[PDB]
């Protein structure tokens, strides 16, 4: 359901990454497969060409965290006015605490070990349901 | 208007009542003091300070920074805001 | 612009938020308004300096971009009971226990 429209109509497009984390952009193709693109560190950003109704959206490379692009969760390139390029800024969310505090137990505690962690069972639960990107986009759909 | 939060070591807190009514449990724990007899003050000194910090960045174009989680306190602070729902 | 802040005494800490352009003076109608006391009952303090009442937050070396809503910065508070101020003594948070193996 959730497909990039081939719609042959080219359009340009900056990835700003204004994220303090390692960026994957990740083009959702033809057939709603998730494919990623090449990172880009925190601070940068790429002139890039991709098309009008392509779907994006953008992860944290290491954790597949989620993030927001323009305030929202998907990013759709839009007709350039003026030859300008649209611009996608990428920022953190603002997470729940609960999810922040789960980001960072998952980056001292290796997947074997959440086990042995002295916590109430959902909390493990929570700590491997791991920020997945099919998950997600079940969700949008 | 202000409400006290009190850690399980004795510190009182004090922040903006719209700020405590960010967590569901201290709404109801409310509805203006409220006692945690598990939350030291580490813990809890932290959860105020993610209050200030989703007032003042949730809905807002300024980037956004990343909200610090020394290693020691994170396992506790996790059980505080699954507790807290926040 | 705003600077966060703790105010800080013994085991009471009061979060809020001010101007940079705003003074000590001020800050302590804060607290009156908070913990019922006036401005001639209360002394301020960054670390260990007395803070005059008609200087701004900012002149005092609180700036937006070192007292952040994630990470505010500390205002020392005193107060003088009856004829005499007692001295700045603001209680330590509880110490983090040792890190789990695993982690
Ligand atoms: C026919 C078509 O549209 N295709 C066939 C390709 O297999 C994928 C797609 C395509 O050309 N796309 C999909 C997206 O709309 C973007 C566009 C594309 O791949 N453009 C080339 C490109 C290369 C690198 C990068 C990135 S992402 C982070 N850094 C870089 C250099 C972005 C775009």
């Amino acid at each position: 359901v959730l497909r990039s429209v081939n719609s042959r109509e080219p359009s340009q497009v900056i990835f700003c990454n204004r994220s303090p984390r390692v960026v994957l952009p990740v083009w959702l193709n033809f057939d709603g497969e998730p494919q990623p693109y090449p990172t880009l560190p925190p601070g940068t950003g790429r002139r890039i060409h991709s098309y009008r109704g392509h779907l994006w959206l953008f992860r944290d490379a290491g954790t597949h965290d989620g993030l927001l692009v323009n305030q929202t969760e998907l990013f759709v390139p839009s007709l350039n006015v003026d030859g300008q390029p649209i611009f996608a800024n990428i920022t953190l969310p603002v997470y729940t605490l609960k999810e922040r505090c789960l980001q960072v137990v998952r980056s001292l505690v290796k997947p074997e070990n959440y086990r042995r962690l002295d916590i109430v069972r959902s909390l493990y639960e929570d700590l491997e349901d791991h920020p997945n990107v099919q998950k997600d986009l079940e969700r949008l759909t | 208007m202000y409400v006290k939060l009190i850690s399980s070591d004795g510190h009182e807190f004090i922040v903006k009542r719209e700020h405590a009514l960010t967590s569901g449990t201290i709404k109801a724990m409310l509805s203006n003091e409220v006692n945690f007899r598990e939350i030291p003050s580490h813990v809890l000194s932290k959860v105020c300070m993610y209050f200030t910090y989703k007032v003042r960045y949730t809905n807002s174009s300024t980037e956004i920074p990343e909200f610090p989680i020394a290693p020691e306190i994170a396992l506790e602070l996790l059980m505080a805001a699954n507790f807290l729902d926040c | 612009m705003d600077v966060f802040l703790m105010i800080r005494r013994h085991k009471t800490t009061i979060f809020t938020d001010a101007k940079e352009s705003s003074t000590v003076f001020e800050l302590k109608r804060i607290v009156e308004g908070i913990l019922k006391r006036p401005p001639d009952e209360q002394r301020l303090y960054k670390d260990d300096q007395l803070l005059d009442d008609g200087k701004t937050l900012g002149e005092c070396g609180f700036t937006s971009q070192t007292a952040r809503p994630q990470a505010p910065a500390t205002v020392g508070l005193a107060f003088r009971a009856d004829d005499t101020f007692e001295a700045l003594c603001i209680e330590p948070f509880s110490s983090p226990p040792e890190l789990p193996d695993v982690m």
